RNA sequence: UGGAAUGCGAGUGCCUAGUGGGCCACUUUUGGUAAGCAGAACUGGCGCUGCGGGAUGAACCGAACGCCGGGUUAAGGCGCC
RNA sequence: GCCGUCGCUGGCAGUCGGCAGAGCGAGAAAGAGAGUGGCGCGGACGCUACGCCGCGACGAGUAGGAGGGCCGCUGCGGUGAGCCUUGAAGCCUAGGGCGCGGGCCCGGGUGGAGCCGCCGCAGGUGCAGAUCUUGGUGGUAGUAGCAAAUAUUCAAACGAG
């Protein structure tokens, strides 16, 4: 909407909002990034700091799905499943333990974040962390892996 | 070409349209730039200060109810004056009353 | 047969003459429509003495009897004879102004209508 | 030149790049086009499947 | 002449809200009313809220409102909210809760039902207890936005833990200079 | 008995234009014989600012401005203009 | 005295009426509270609450910023049972007025067919300059000038000349 914008309050003063005495030239600082390291170096050293160098390895034919690995968190693992299963497994009594499988629901490793409730699972997994893995075992529970 | 090279004329007027304020003082300042042995042995007197809570309360509860045998041992002129008393909305209400039935 | 307000107080008006925009005099290309004077060296927007003056806000009109015309009316633009009614209990404190557009044979029977309602018409002899 | 705080952004308009500008104005009158064909396709082929 | 200063004459507090819905408009004509028509200083304190900005008035959750409402004391009250109340899937229990916020995302309003608790609205609230006695004010928080992380001492300096602005993050996106005690030096 | 006086609501967060040629004055002050010169310090101005006075006037004295009625002043004045 | 801004994060839903009882300005934290025992059918205004009302203090301003425009231009969706050959747009006007203003409304004239008010939507939307662009017109001015190469005169004819 123009009837709404700033050059609608800027009709009739001389330099449109934009300086008498310094001008709206066009580049006065240079087009672009220019001036990184020589006239804009405070600004890339208080807003960018890092920008300029190398470091570490190259990489040339870097295909981003061999290192695919989605994770998920203790908290929101009983999530994956409905709620008529992990009620059905507080109400159960044959000791019997819900497998939640992981890789079904789209995470390869399992971290472990939150605290989880008093039941068994097997969490079907393709990667475990050590953390994740102890969070299970001290509230009694198995954790299979899954090539 | 040359120009002005230096000057500090309108920088004390500057300075205090948004005034010189003292920093933000704070009670519980940081501790960095103590001393690393001496606030590491200050982190491990917290690290225990909790192996001598039931000791503690102990001695709190103890002196607490000895705070019983404690306390429980133990337990201008005339005119002006009379009639700054009777001008009392809540205190004068009876030298008012006194008043009103006198003239009856 | 006037057809009195309700009540006429007395309008003061703190001034009267138009405000003309700088250097309308000189130039026709220079309407007399205010345009506030941004130039840098100009004389008028300074305030010096014995020039031009400027529409400040200081020179509002008493709220009490503002846009009231001189015979102690506001006024209503009117397009028809239904946009009377509007105004019929509006009768001693505002008035009508049939448009400039409503022909003679309309406005005939709109003069007539705002008679029987008492209503003054600023224009009532306007077409004929 | 850069403001106070923001993002150093590469914009990739250093070529004639409004010679090269391909507006999807047609899409409408070519998804009409498409199932026209695709219904042609449908009644060309009578009993067999239309996927294929 | 008098020399004073109208840097600050105008204060920029928000005497009405920006949005031009009626569901809202109407709230704040009450609140307004209970406002300036009663003494209690609960009353003002929804109006000043009701007319905050979105961002101001952040979303609760489940657990943070159960968290702030099993402190001890503090219990067969009402807890109030001005903001909205959205679920937080990482609960497995739910208490009975009388509860009155603006909004209930539509998988908290099933989980508060099949508890138990009641789930007002401000006129209800009103309704209920208009001085508010028996409730709870809670508020999200508001440094949640990842738009605090940016804000503080400029990045590129001594013990500045700010978040800069960045196309992507990477290993070739600002960790060269200004952060390698090797290249050049670290802040 | 909120531990001197007087005064006054404060604190905090983002986003941000314009600016980055200055000049004058009291006092101190460096180069220069000096300059309506070059260069600094403190405060106030002009710039961005009208009004009464100084005949006139960027900067001097008084005094800072919404539009009006009455009254009284500042600095300057009161043979005539 | 009037206009406006700021502040009081001020007041007003209580217009609670023969289902009535008309109050919360007053120096002093809190009820014109309940129960428990010793004729005449009457009463202005208000309140688009984005509204209305009351109090004080304040009012300069370039560069710059922000807000409010029932200021203005052109088209779009709605809406004025809108206006108009009994005269629309446009233009002119020693006529009447409104608004601090941007601007606007009436009357008279000319003109001859379309045009506007409101709520939103959109923008190639407001000019005094840019040695601006195109077109039109002035003072200069009935002025400069109509001066290189010797030279014209008389009578007659045609012809309004
Ligand atoms: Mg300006
Ligand atoms: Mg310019
Ligand atoms: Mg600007
Ligand atoms: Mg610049
Ligand atoms: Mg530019
Ligand atoms: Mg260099
Ligand atoms: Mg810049
Ligand atoms: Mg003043
Ligand atoms: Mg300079
Ligand atoms: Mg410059
Ligand atoms: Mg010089
Ligand atoms: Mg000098
Ligand atoms: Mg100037
Ligand atoms: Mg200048
Ligand atoms: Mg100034
Ligand atoms: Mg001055
Ligand atoms: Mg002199
Ligand atoms: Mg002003
Ligand atoms: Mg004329
Ligand atoms: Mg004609
Ligand atoms: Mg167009
Ligand atoms: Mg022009
Ligand atoms: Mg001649
Ligand atoms: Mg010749």
């Amino acid at each position: 909407p123009s009837r709404l914008r700033k050059t609608r309050k800027l009709r009739g003063h001389v330099s449109h909002g934009h300086g008498r005495i310094g001008k709206h030239r066009k580049h006065p600082g240079g087009r672009g990034n220019a001036g990184g390291m020589h006239h804009h170096r405070i600004n890339f050293d208080k807003y960018h700091p890092g920008y300029f160098g190398k470091v570490g390895m190259r990489h040339y034919h870097l295909k981003r799905n061999q290192s695919f690995c989605p994770t998920v968190n203790l908290d929101k693992l009983w999530t994956l499943v409905s709620e008529q299963t992990r009620v059905n497994a507080a109400k159960n009594k044959t000791g019997a333990a819900p497998i939640i499988d992981v890789v079904r629901s789209g995470y390869y490793k399992v971290l472990g974040k939150g605290k989880l409730p008093k039941q068994p699972v097997i969490v079907k997994a393709k990667f475990f962390s050590r953390r994740a893995e102890e969070k299970i075992k001290g509230v009694g529970g198995a954790c299979v892996l899954v090539a | 070409a040359k120009s002005k090279n230096h000057t500090t004329h309108n920088q004390s007027r500057k300075w205090h349209r948004n005034g010189i304020k003292k920093p933000r003082s704070q009670r519980y300042e940081s501790l960095k730039g103590v001393d690393p042995k001496f606030l590491r042995n200050m982190r491990f007197a917290k690290k225990h200060n909790k192996k001598g809570l039931k000791k503690m309360q102990a001695n709190n509860a103890k002196a607490m109810a000895a705070r019983a045998e404690a306390i429980k041992a133990l337990v201008v002129s005339r005119k002006l004056h009379r009639l700054a008393y009777i001008a009392h909305p809540k205190l004068g209400r009876r030298a008012r009353a006194r008043i009103a039935r006198g003239l009856r | 047969a006037a057809l009195r307000p309700l009540v006429k107080p007395k309008i003061v008006k703190k001034r009267t003459k138009k405000f003309i925009r700088h250097q309308s005099d000189r130039y026709v290309k220079i309407k007399r429509n205010w345009r506030k004077p941004r130039g840098i060296d100009n004389r008028v927007r300074r305030r010096f003495k014995g020039q031009i003056l400027m529409p400040n806000i200081g020179y509002g009109s008493n709220k009490k009897t503002k846009h009231m015309l001189p015979s102690g009316f506001r006024k209503f633009l009117v397009h028809n004879v239904k946009e009377l009614e509007v105004l019929l209990m509006c009768n001693k404190s505002y008035c009508a102004e049939i448009a400039h557009n409503v022909s003679s044979k309309n406005r005939k029977a709109i003069v007539e209508r705002a008679a029987q309602l008492a209503i003054r018409v600023t224009n009532p002899n306007a077409r004929l | 030149a850069p403001s106070r705080n923001g993002m150093i952004l590469k914009p990739h308009f250093h070529k004639d790049w409004q010679r090269r500008v391909a507006t999807w104005f047609n899409q409408p009158a070519r998804k009409i086009r498409r199932r026209k064909a695709r219904q042609a396709r449908a009644r060309r082929i009578a009993p067999r499947p239309a996927a294929g | 002449g008098v020399d004073i200063r109208h840097n600050k004459d105008r204060k920029v507090r928000r005497k009405e809200p920006k949005s031009q819905d009626i569901y809202l408009r109407l709230l704040v004509k009450l609140y307004r009313f209970l406002a300036r028509r009663t003494n209690s200083t609960f009353n003002q304190v929804v109006l000043k809220r009701l007319f905050m900005s979105r961002t101001n008035r952040p979303p609760l959750s489940l657990s943070r409102m159960i968290r702030k409402m099993k402190l001890p004391g503090r219990e067969n009250k009402t807890a109030v909210v001005v903001g909205t109340v959205t679920d937080d899937v990482r609960v497995q229990e739910v208490p009975k809760l009388k509860v009155c916020a603006l909004r209930v995302t539509s998988r908290a309003r099933s989980r508060i039902l099949k508890a138990g608790g009641k789930i007002l609205t401000f006129d209800q609230l009103a309704l209920d207890s208009p001085k508010g006695r028996g409730t709870v004010l809670l508020s999200g928080p508001r440094k949640g936005r990842e738009v605090y992380r940016h804000f503080g001492k400029a990045p590129g300096t001594p013990h500045s833990h700010t978040k800069p602005y960045v196309r992507s993050k990477g290993r070739k996106f600002e960790r060269a200079r200004g952060r390698r005690a090797s290249r050049g030096y670290k802040n």
